[PDB]
DNA sequence: AATAATAGTTTTTAGTTTATTGGGC
DNA sequence: GCTAATAAACTAAAAACTATTATTATG
């Protein structure tokens, strides 16, 4: 299970990206079997093999109920391993490949589940929120940016805090290099701004954050920033 | 625990002896039990070994 | 790594090698082939990862892809396998010798340049890194290609050539009436840094014994067990190599393999929800320990942070006289540390200075040691071991510091020991006399594990399909009758001196 | 072992001879049926209230 | 459009399991 | 009559020591 296996995973992934509901149904059997081989708790697989998460990140079918009935189990496993990952107490806030894999998985699976209905929503918001330093074009922050952007709505009512910090972190990330990171930050930006505008419009407290947060920085915008500010 | 035995010397002498591991390594005398995360019990927690067919198959051997 | 080993074996396929001075003696063919069996068995025991080959010459056939006549390759440079051994055994002995001579030619003219060509090509084929371009052959003649001056010239030219390419060759003396005529034709053609110009050696005179002897050791390469750092003052930190000169042995892993295929089965073992028959999750795992009433629940990173005390490293605790440790404060087998300059350069200078000083000081280096992550630290003493040499100036002891381990208070288990009892000096003299009777000069390498050796015997006899497993000889059995004759009546003399003659030491 | 005071006196004489001659005894130890017999070194340990020998395992080649 | 940081290779190594005399009346 | 150490064999477990290569720079 190596570059051969990894390339095979990439192949079937791009297949499912192309193929949509012609023979996308002999997957539930396969879905169960990848859950089982992932339920092989042996640490034998390499971190690169953890791209298996993108494998289980699924959108090529209607995802019959059993897919959902196991998806939350997958989610909980990923949350636990993330709790392990960020704890720099293991000397590692590290998860070299894991982050993007679980990002893609939750991207494809949150489409079916997990609107704002509970604390777990805020929990996953937080695990994303911890997003210190990276290396080699800094893929993990971009992964987090895309993940949030696709499901910004499922994060409402818990983005109403730290907005100053979230905002400035977004600004620096798009200001940073690796234009892929820039555009990921852009997308996350617009998703966040739309969502916060929506929540503010329906508030009764809109005035507080309104007059305390926006026109000052909007004036202060005066490269690409202005254009975003224009939308803002 | 002592080692009551008889040291044999050559072919005609034997000495009853009592050995003792006076110096010893340090290891915990209480093992760690991995119970369930919900029942908090290990009874539902037991292993299933599979010797999946080493050929192009997965049947347990 | 620093390279691997390469070696090929060559045999003169001629009637002069199937004969003997007296035919009761083995033919050079037969002794050579059994020595090859021995060598391959030693490799399989020790370093079967190396690559081994066999080729013929003088036979009236050739199998080399070069297709030069009489140059018949037998095997390419391959790891020693039992199949190869059987291929050798079918013609080993002076009946398989005849069978070989039937199915295979034997005895013909050729030039040594051909065999040198084919062996050079075989070396060139393998893409790996070989630290030794060793060449082995078996013959006891130097004349047939010195017979033709052109053949001698080309052979020596190619010999110098392969020496230029760093190829090494060696020949064992084979049993001849006349011999290979030392320095007549092989004193420059052979890459030698030694001298044995004392006899044409018509008789065999070589290291064949060691070649036919079988060592039972793995002799793994030299690896840095660790390059871990010393935290001298938490500012000055040194890089040093970690090694042991001795490692407790083991047994090869039991390869579980399927019945009617002999194929090792890929095996996956996992836990599952026994309450429902479902399959568990790594999150489902909850670490627990019951004490009296409450069972206490902990996690993995919790289980390691309690094991986490400090970074992997060495923390110098101070100086302590070497005499301030008694050998009965022994712990797991001692280790050794060598200086290194991989990151901390100049640190070897410090190591030498401190070695010399504490040798003059006659004190040990007490340190606090954490091997690895999430490992508690322990008290460790560093005795300065001096580089000890011999007549050949070989490091019978290398320089550096032997690493010994300090048992803790809990490590002590004070027995319910009784009082102290003396003895008469005449009994002490009896004991001194008996000791001098059975005095034995110590020698470390004079012993092996009989279980290890016998399990080997089983293993290689199994692969070799022997008429019996080899009867491994236990060096640890004391020759009881030898001590009886070496002592005489001193045994019973001291027995009646101490033991009441009516009272046997048996209850 | 206890109740063999003759063996106790013999062991004491052994210890005294080892001290005087600076000998150390090379011995073969076999813990039980299923423990591998092996070689170790035995040297005396002396305290005011007890004299004893100390066994330390030794390696092979 | 080049160089670079990063993979398990074995190899030890350190918990586990067992089948082992032992205190009991 | 009950059931406790126990070293042996057996697991996983991390580092050495690999060899490989996405990188940025730059045209």
């Amino acid at each position: 299970c190596k570059i051969p296996a990894l390339d095979l995973l990439i192949k079937l992934l791009q297949t499912f990206r192309s193929s949509r509901l012609m023979d996308e149904f002999k997957i539930g059997e396969l879905f169960s079997k990848f859950y089982g081989e992932l339920a092989l708790k042996k640490k034998i697989p390499d971190t690169v093999l953890e791209k298996v998460y993108e494998l289980l990140g699924l959108l090529g079918e209607v995802h019959p109920s059993e897919m959902i009935n196991n998806a939350e189990n997958l989610f909980r496993a990923f949350l636990g391993e993330l709790k392990t990952q960020m704890t720099s107490a293991v000397r590692e806030p590290k998860l070299p490949v894991l982050a993007g894999c679980l990002k893609g998985l939750s991207s494809l699976l949150c489409n079916f589940t997990k609107s704002m209905e509970e604390d777990p929503q805020t929990s996953r918001e937080i695990f994303n929120f911890v997003l210190q330093i990276d290396l080699k074009r800094y893929a993990v922050p971009s992964a987090g940016l895309r993940l949030f952007a696709l499901h910004a709505s499922q994060f409402s009512t818990c983005l109403l805090d730290n907005y100053v910090s979230l905002f400035e972190v977004l600004l620096k990330w798009c200001a940073h290099t690796n234009v892929e990171l820039k555009k990921a930050a852009l997308s996350a930006l617009e998703s966040f701004l739309k969502q916060v505008s929506n929540m503010v419009a329906k508030n009764a407290e809109m005035h507080k954050n309104k007059l305390q947060y926006f026109m000052e920085q909007f004036y202060g915008i005066i490269n690409k920033e202005l254009s975003i500010a224009i939308r803002g | 625990i002592h080692w009551p035995c008889r040291l044999t010397i050559g072919s005609n002498l034997s000495i009853r002896i009592a050995a003792y591991k006076s110096i010893l390594q340090e290891r915990v005398k209480k093992t760690w039990t991995v119970v369930d995360a919900k029942t908090l019990k290990k009874e539902d927690i037991q292993k299933e070994t599979v010797y999946c067919l080493n050929d192009d198959d997965e049947t347990e051997v | 790594y620093s390279g691997r080993d390469s070696l090929i074996f060559l045999v003169d396929a001629s009637k002069a090698m199937f004969e003997s001075q007296s035919e009761d003696e083995l033919t050079p063919f037969d002794m050579s082939i059994q020595c090859i069996q021995s060598v391959y068995i030693s490799k399989i025991i020790s370093s079967d990862r190396d690559l081994l080959a066999v080729v013929f010459y003088g036979t009236e056939k050739d199998k080399n892809s070069v297709n030069f006549k009489n140059i018949y390759v037998l095997q390419e440079l391959d790891n020693p396998g039992a199949k190869r051994i059987l291929e050798l055994d079918q013609f080993k002995g002076q009946q398989g010798q005849k069978r070989f001579q039937d199915m295979m030619g034997h005895g013909s003219d050729y030039s040594l340049s051909e065999v040198l060509w084919v062996c050079a090509n075989l070396f060139s084929d393998v893409q790996f890194k070989m630290s030794h371009k060793r060449i082995m052959l078996f013959t006891n003649e130097d004349n047939p290609h010195g017979n033709d001056s052109a053949k001698a010239s080309r052979a020596r030219t190619k010999a110098g050539d392969l020496r230029d390419t760093g190829i090494f060759l060696d020949l064992m003396h084979l049993k001849k009436p006349g011999g290979f005529d030392i320095s007549l034709f092989y004193r420059d053609i052979i890459s030698i840094a030694e001298d044995e110009d004392l006899r044409v050696h018509f008789e065999e005179s070589s290291k064949l014994e060691d070649l036919l002897r079988k060592v039972r050791a793995k002799e793994t390469r030299k690896r840095a067990l660790s390059r871990l750092k010393l935290k001298l003052n938490k500012d000055i930190v040194i890089s040093v190599g970690i090694y042991n000169l001795v490692q407790k042995a083991l047994k090869p892993p039991p390869i579980k393999l399927y019945r009617e295929t002999n194929e090792p089965v890929k095996t996956k073992t996992r836990t599952f929800n026994t309450s429902t028959g479902g399959l568990l999750l790594p999150s489902d795992t909850k670490r627990s320990q019951i004490y009296g009433s409450r069972q206490i629940i902990l996690e993995k990173e919790e289980t390691e942070e309690l094991k986490r005390f400090d970074d992997p490293g060495l923390m110098l605790m101070g100086f302590k006289p070497l005499v301030l440790l008694k050998k009965h404060h022994y712990l797991r087998p001692s280790l050794f540390v060598y200086p290194e300059e991989s990151l901390v350069i100049g640190s070897s200078t410090l190591f030498s200075a401190l070695l010399i000083k504490c040798l003059e000081k006659e004190v040990a280096a007490l340190c606090r040691y954490t091997p690895r992550r999430n490992i508690p630290p322990y008290f460790v003493a560093l005795v300065p071991q001096e580089e000890e040499l011999d007549d050949q100036k070989i490091q019978v002891t290398p320089p550096g510091f032997q690493l010994v381990f300090l048992p803790f208070a809990d490590d002590k288990r004070k027995m319910p020991f009784t009082e102290k009892i003396m003895a008469t000096p005449e009994q002490v003299g009896k004991m001194k006399a008996i000791v001098e009777k059975l005095r034995f000069t110590y020698r470390s390498d004079s012993f092996e594990n009989p279980v290890l050796q016998q399990h080997f015997r089983n293993l290689e006899a199994l692969a070799l399909d022997l008429m019996e497993p080899e009867q491994a000889v236990d060096l640890t059995l004391p020759k009881v009758e030898a001590m009886n004759k070496r002592l005489g009546s001193l045994v019973d003399e001291f027995k009646e001196l101490v033991y009441p003659p009516d009272y046997n030491p048996e209850g | 072992a206890r109740d063999d005071e003759a063996a106790a006196v013999a062991l004491s004489s052994l210890i005294h001879a080892l001290d005087d001659l600076d000998m150390v005894a090379i011995v073969r130890y076999a813990y039980d049926k299923r423990a591998n017999p092996q070689v170790g070194v035995a040297f005396p340990h002396i305290k005011h209230n007890y004299e004893c020998l100390v066994y330390v395992q030794l390696p092979f080649m």
